[PDB]
């Protein structure tokens, strides 16, 4: 499978308006049309994603783009893929000030919520509907940042230290000592999504009054357990939800950091880059071994550079469903940015995927056989053996 | 402060503590009464090295050494002889009978009431110690007291001192000579505890040291004088890293990290290289590669075992003297060379190395040459499964018919005990079969997938 | 002013230590007492680099020296420059690490920790503008793997602008001289790999082929690699001493040698080196300099640079020489050698030249070159701790001091990556 | 430094009657020639405005340099040499070094010539 692609465009803020104000996004469908406010003359470059959203114009129906559209259209087929048994990833793109803390969490107190509620209350509302005697469900939560190439836990604030990144042989790269919760209820989840808001850290910058310091993950475990008295397979489906928050680029200059904020902004930028170099070669091997022919010969990505490439090696790249959200600015002033944002977006859709549902490998094996056997016999009493 | 306490137990621990004893007394100028005359000459020093004696505020040093007999004439000997003024009056020897070439009269019946005063003073001298390292416990297989006492000594110690090293060196039965008619007994009974409670357990075997005695140094009609120095040399070897500087000392906590490869394997041969007399000493070199390889030959070997039947585990070489490192590697890299010395697939690197200043010192009245250049290499090795086979076999030669077997029962032992022994010695000789073993062709079967 | 915290770890680090500050004593005119007799008026004036000053007019060494067991403590203080040491910054405990890297890391070296870490702040916070640091030590160990491992994750904690040196004496294929150096070298670099800018690699088998094959010397000791150690030393921090008519910092180095983060492991080299009898024959100039630069039996590491390609390289020159010479020898060695240096770096030689040159020549330089060759070394180790993994040769003292299989498996893997990271631009191809 | 840099040129520019222009000797390739001259002509530029501003620079030479990273260096200095200089004069080492060998007949010239 690829990587899915979508792209939203978001309104201006106090600072776009107070300076100049003219629009450089245009879009139609699943096309996206930058210009150049530099060269009018110039063909405005478009790019096709699999699915792009409008934010731009709150109260018109020219394919504007709600909370909900983008939850409908992203986080509910990425809830039905949790359910087939497959791990699943969600992560923001962009540069500071675009959207991604708004797109993945947005404002509670308000209709207008981020992809993490609604997820999390569509699938509260599954579980509970589809509760019976035999079939039953059980979710654990944790959410980890990612400050300064340190790892620190938000549901319990008292840990108050880095934790420790470990690489198991099998399921690859886990943070050890991370504290997964066990909840009952959408009040119970609400409350912990709440107390991680409060406790991740934020600073007030020239670009954002409330920029993002650290990278964010949100890991939901959900497991699906089908008892009965044949064999029927018990605990079958384990999968894993990760909703990813990531930093955006910074410049020293717009910015005006000083201090502690400009060397968070410079780690912010080596991890952004690291990101960046990751997803460009995943895209061009997968490509090539795709294209090319079939060689196969060796094709290294840097995973370790970072430990935010490292702790997403599997979403990225292997056993995972992942989509990508950019956000995107209108404003002429950001143009060198924005158009960064899409050409990476462009190298995304170029990812592919290899996922698969997770069993015990014995009763995978058991199971295989047995499916063999019915095959061997079914064969043999068709042609009168059996 | 490396700290050693040694213990002697019977008749051979005893004797063998006699000349270990001469030679340390000699290595650091201390007189046969305890006096040092050097410091008193010079003004102060550390020649009162702490690793075996404690000095007083007198000026004389006394040893961290325990004998312990059943019989009063072995340790009767000492306490009237040249060394009567050099030791602790405690002594720890029984006024009674002795274990009479049984191990349940040592272990279960008189064993008792002097366990209780031998673990006390082992307390007394381990609370004078700062730093203490490990025990050297010096025995006899075959022996009554030296199996059965040296057993219940190293449970109580095990119980007691628990993280402490204990290394042990003691003379294992030999394949045609012996001196008892019941030495396969104790020494089966005695393997299921020397197995366990040990750390490293260095075995030495008599016809082999008459071998060498009578080849190398001429010696037609040798004493157990001879094998006792012998052995003493071999330990200060073992022991030297820790008392003098040298360009690489190894410890001996490093011993046991380089030669165990697991818990159930430590039972290592050990070998001296230049064992010569004064006459020949001349016409020779005695260069670091003539010592080398005078180790591996194997008739130099001090347990009638041939190397060459098995495979080297470990390996690790202990040099004293004029020696440099260059030597030593270029001796190294001819051994890896010689297809005679097989080394385990699973042990690439293989040897281990330290090297002393300090070069041999000698016993007046000896027959060991003065030399500039020693080596002792102690070897982790799988042809000592053959010196346990032939013992085995001795002993059912015995079981089927039950000869000797009331002695053992009459004083507080039963039958199944016996077979207990004998089930546990053969998981210890299947294990080194198993290790021997080379690694299943490509470990992993095969593979190769896609690219 | 730029200043340098030194820590010693381990018998190796301590020896390697001992003649390098008896090297750099005599560089500055320091007497062992600590006073000044020197001649030049341009020794004292960056001489709080490596010494700070004390009450007498005297000089005492920013060093702290480490160790689990007090002998090689004892062999520094009785010695030629056992004095100049403060007594203070000899940290040392009991019941040494035994050869067990699980001993020094986790279990004896965590209480010792902290006492260094101690002395390191109290040394760091009097320092006018601190640089980095530099450790010593040897991989193939036991105390010296461990505690450098721990010491230098404990710092990247606390002091992560600053750079962090180390120079590091790894196990040979030939030389062995522990039966489990392997295990310690694989974890070891499992760590550097993390936590550290810049990593000089030094094997003992490349130092006795130089003074065999080129010093020609016949009874090689440990004093002579030392002293081949101590030199490098010496003239990689050469700049930040004395003035020069081209400056290069630790970071400039730093800068233009590391590409990616994970590429810091270098070959060191010294030149020249005559052998005390041919040095009447050979003229003393840039051209032979560099002539004895870039020669395969020069190196250090024991690893052929014409199996791989030099990803940098740089080189520092002390004497008084002509810039128009260095750079058209450097330019001329990139043409003519044009298939061992990569395509994607123009100009992949830096170069430094600084005015003073050693007491007793009339030139010198070194070279610290980047290269794909290296990988050879880490396969080497690789190789031999599968053989030993596979069966759990050892395993049983490193698992009852607190580790498990996960740790030896994860450093495995990372040492994997590391390889075929610099296998990545080892092959030619790949181009513009 | 650099506010501390800019008092120093307004006490010297104060004490100047009639100042005609700044001559500022800087080198591309070195991280101090290019960030610090692109934050003093900026600084100048704002501040002075319309005083005359020469550059006698060295530029990367084609073959020869002595360092690693200085086409990024040299790159990076394009805006501020462009936008704020008024003038500016390149130099190279190389052709001074060819006009040291042929004309001066100097064979191994040093960076004082
Ligand atoms: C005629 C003369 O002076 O003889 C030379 C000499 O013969 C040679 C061979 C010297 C000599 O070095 C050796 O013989 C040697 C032996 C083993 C290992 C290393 C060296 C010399 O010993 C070494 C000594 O070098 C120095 O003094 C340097 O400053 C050196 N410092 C020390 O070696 C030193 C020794 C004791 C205490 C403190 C410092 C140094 C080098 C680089 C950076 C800093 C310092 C010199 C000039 C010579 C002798 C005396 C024969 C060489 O020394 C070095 C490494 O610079 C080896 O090749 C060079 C070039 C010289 O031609
Ligand atoms: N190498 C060596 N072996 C000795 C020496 N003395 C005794 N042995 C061996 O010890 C074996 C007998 O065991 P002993 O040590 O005599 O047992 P014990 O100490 O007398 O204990 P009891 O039997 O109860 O008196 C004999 O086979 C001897 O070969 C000695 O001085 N040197
Ligand atoms: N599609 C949208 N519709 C309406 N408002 C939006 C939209 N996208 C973003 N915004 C608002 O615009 C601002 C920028 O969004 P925000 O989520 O803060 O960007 P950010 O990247 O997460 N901040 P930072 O941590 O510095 O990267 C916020 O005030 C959002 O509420
Ligand atoms: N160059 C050099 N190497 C040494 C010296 N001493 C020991 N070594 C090397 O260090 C290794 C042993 O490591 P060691 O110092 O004992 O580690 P430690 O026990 O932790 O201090 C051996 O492989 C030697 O080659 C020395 O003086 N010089
Ligand atoms: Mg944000
Ligand atoms: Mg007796």
């Amino acid at each position: 499978a690829s990587v899915k692609v979508a792209v939203r465009v978001r309104p201006f803020n106090s600072r776009e308006m107070s300076r100049d104000s003219k629009c450089i996004i245009q879009m139609s469908g699943s096309t996206t049309t930058i210009v150049n406010p530099k060269q009018p003359k110039e063909t405005p470059k478009s790019f096709s994603f699999d699915y792009s959203y409008w934010s731009h114009t709150s109260p018109e129906d020219i394919n504007y783009a709600s909370q909900k559209q983008v939850y409908r259209d992203i986080g509910e087929e990425m809830l039905q893929h949790a359910f087939e048994g497959y791990n699943v990833c969600i992560f923001a793109y962009g540069q500071t000030g675009a959207g991604k803390s708004y797109t993945m969490m947005g404002k509670q107190e308000k209709d207008q919520q981020g992809i993490i509620p609604q997820l999390c209350e569509d699938l509260f509302s599954r579980i509970n509907d589809t509760t019976n005697d035999n079939m039953s469900y059980s979710v654990e939560v944790s959410y980890m940042e990612i400050y300064c190439e340190r790892v620190r836990d938000l549901l319990n604030p008292k840990n108050k230290g880095n934790l420790r990144v470990r690489e198991h042989p099998l399921l690859g790269p886990y943070v050890e000592d991370l504290s997964k919760l066990a909840v009952t209820s959408y009040n119970d989840i609400q409350d912990l999504m709440d107390s991680g808001n409060k406790a991740r850290t934020v600073a007030a910058t020239n670009m954002n009054e409330t920029s993002s310091r650290s990278h964010a993950v949100f890991n939901i475990i959900f497991t699906q357990k089908r008892h009965d008295a044949e064999t029927n397979i018990t605990t079958e489906k384990v999968s894993k939800i990760s909703l990813v928050d990531l930093a955006g680029s910074e410049r020293a200059d717009s910015t005006g950091a000083k201090g502690t904020r400009l060397k968070e902004g410079a780690n912010i930028n080596k991890s952004l880059t690291t990101l960046g170099k990751v997803i460009s070669a995943l895209a061009e091997m997968d490509s090539g071994p795709n294209k090319n022919k079939k060689k196969k010969k060796t094709d290294f990505i840097p995973y370790r550079d970072s430990v935010l490439t490292w702790l997403l090696r599997e979403n990225l790249g292997g056993n995972s469903r992942t989509a990508m959200v950019a956000a995107l600015s209108p404003a002429d002033i950001n143009y060198d940015e924005t158009l960064s944002t899409l050409r990476y977006a462009d190298r995304a859709k170029q990812i592919r995927c290899n996922a698969v549902i997770n069993e015990d490998p014995n009763n995978k094996l058991i199971r295989e056989l047995k499916d063999e056997v019915t095959r061997l016999r079914d064969l043999l009493y068709a042609q009168g053996l059996g | 402060m490396r700290e050693c306490i040694s213990i002697h137990v019977g008749q051979a621990g005893v004797q063998i503590g006699n000349a270990c004893w001469e030679l340390y007394c000699l290595e650091h100028g201390i007189q046969p009464d305890g006096q040092m005359p050097s410091d008193k000459t010079i003004g102060g020093g550390d020649d009162s090295f702490n690793t075996f004696f404690s000095e007083t505020g007198a000026g004389k040093h006394v040893p961290r050494a325990v004998f312990v007999d059943l019989e009063p004439t072995v340790i009767d000997e000492v306490r009237t002889g040249t060394y009567r003024q050099l030791f602790h009056p405690e002594q720890l020897i029984t006024g009674k009978e002795d274990a009479a070439n049984n191990y349940a009269r040592g272990h279960y019946t008189i064993g008792k009431e002097i366990i209780d005063l031998v673990l006390d003073r082992i307390r007394k001298l381990a609370d004078q110690c700062t730093g203490l390292q490990g025990f050297l416990v010096f025995h006899s297989f075959g022996g009554g007291t030296g199996s059965g006492f040296t057993s219940l000594l190293m449970e109580r110690l095990s119980v007691d001192y628990g993280k402490k090293s204990k290394l042990e060196f003691s003379i294992y039965p030999a394949p045609q000579v012996s001196t008892a008619v019941v030495e396969p007994y104790n020494s089966i009974l005695t393997t299921h505890t020397t197995l366990e409670h040990s750390d490293c357990a260095f075995m030495v075997d008599n016809e082999a040291i008459y071998d060498i005695c009578r080849r190398n140094l001429d010696i037609e009609r040798p004493t157990y004088t001879n094998l006792n120095r012998l052995i003493s040399q071999i330990v200060s070897s073992i022991t030297a890293s820790l008392r003098f500087d040298g360009a690489l000392n190894v410890d001996l906590t490093e011993f046991q990290t380089n030669l165990v490869p697991y818990p159930r394997i430590h039972f290592p041969l050990a070998t001296y290289a230049p064992v010569i007399s004064a006459e020949k000493a001349y016409h020779e070199q005695l260069s670091v590669a003539e010592i080398t390889n005078a180790c591996f030959e194997p008739a130099n070997q001090m347990v009638k075992c041939d190397p060459r039947h098995g495979k080297y585990m470990a390996c690790c070489l202990l040099y004293r003297g004029d020696v440099v490192p260059k030597d030593v590697n270029a001796a190294i890299a001819t051994i890896k060379t010689k297809r005679s010395i097989q080394f385990v697939d699973w042990c690439p690197t293989g040897f281990k190395v330290g090297i002393n200043y300090q070069p041999p010192t000698v016993v007046p009245g000896g027959d060991l040459a003065k030399v500039q250049r020693a080596v002792c290499m102690l070897s982790n090795t799988t042809a000592i499964a053959e010196a346990w086979a032939r013992l085995d076999h001795k002993f059912d030669l015995m079981y089927a018919k039950r000869a000797f077997v009331h002695w053992y029962v009459g004083e507080g032992m039963e039958e199944g005990e016996f077979s207990e022994a004998r089930e546990d010695m053969a998981a210890l000789e299947k294990d080194y079969e198993e290790v021997g073993v080379d690694s299943v062709e490509g470990e992993g079967e095969e593979e190769g997938e896609e690219y | 002013m730029r200043e340098i915290v030194h820590i010693q770890a381990g018998q190796c680090g301590n020896q390697i230590g001992a003649k390098f500050w008896e090297v750099i004593s005599d560089e500055h005119g320091i007497d062992p007492t600590g006073s000044y007799h020197g001649d030049s008026d341009l020794q004292l004036e960056r001489i709080n680099v490596y010494y700070n000053e004390a009450t007498g007019n005297k000089y005492v060494p920013r060093a702290i020296l480490v160790d689990l067991e007090p002998g090689t403590m004892d062999s520094v203080r009785s010695g030629p420059f056992g004095q100049i040491f403060r007594p203070d910054n000899f940290v040392f405990g009991q019941s040494g690490a035994g050869n067990n890297w699980a001993k020094g890391h986790y279990t004896e070296g965590a209480e010792l920790v902290d006492s260094v870490l101690d002395v390191v702040r109290k040394e760091s916070e009097s320092c006018d503008c601190l640089q980095g640091f530099q450790l010593t030590h040897s991989l193939g160990g036991g105390t010296g793997s461990g505690m450098g491992t721990l010491l230098i994750s404990k710092i990247r904690e606390e002091y992560p602008d600053r750079i962090m040196n180390t120079f590091s004496v790894m196990p040979s294929p030939k030389v062995s001289d522990t039966v489990v150096e392997p295990y310690n070298a694989t974890l070891s670099v499992h760590q550097l790999v993390e936590n550290t800018d810049e990593t000089y690699c030094i094997d003992n088998e490349a130092l006795y082929d130089i003074c065999f094959r080129t010093l020609k010397l016949t009874t090689p000791t440990y004093g002579d690699l030392n002293h081949l150690v101590s030199a490098t030393m010496s003239g990689v921090t050469t700049c930040l001493r004395f003035p020069g008519q081209l400056n290069a910092d630790l970071r400039k180095l730093a800068v233009n040698m590391v590409p990616f983060p994970r590429l810091h492991f270098f070959m060191p080299g010294f030149a020249p080196l005559t052998s005390r009898g041919s040095q009447q024959y050979r003229a003393l100039t840039v051209p032979e300099l560099t002539q004895q630069m870039f020669d395969s039996k020069n190196m250090m590491a024991a690893c052929d640079p014409r199996h791989g390609r030099y990803l940098t390289v740089a080189a520092i020159f002390r004497g008084r020489m002509s810039m128009k010479e260095v750079d058209e020898q450097m330019l001329n060695v990139q043409n003519k050698n044009s298939s061992y240096f990569v395509e994607w770096i123009p100009n992949n030689v830096k170069t430094a030249v600084c005015d003073i040159p050693p007491r007793g020549l009339k030139m010198s330089a070194t070279f610290i070159g980047n290269s794909t060759a290296i990988q050879e070394l880490f396969k080497r180790i690789s190789e031999q701790f599968t053989a030993m993994f596979r069966r759990k040769a050892f395993l049983h003292w490193y698992t009852g001091e607190g580790m498990d299989e996960m740790e030896f498996t994860e450093a495995e893997s990372n040492m994997n990556d590391l390889v075929s990271e610099y296998q990545q631009y080892q092959d030619a191809t790949a181009d513009e």
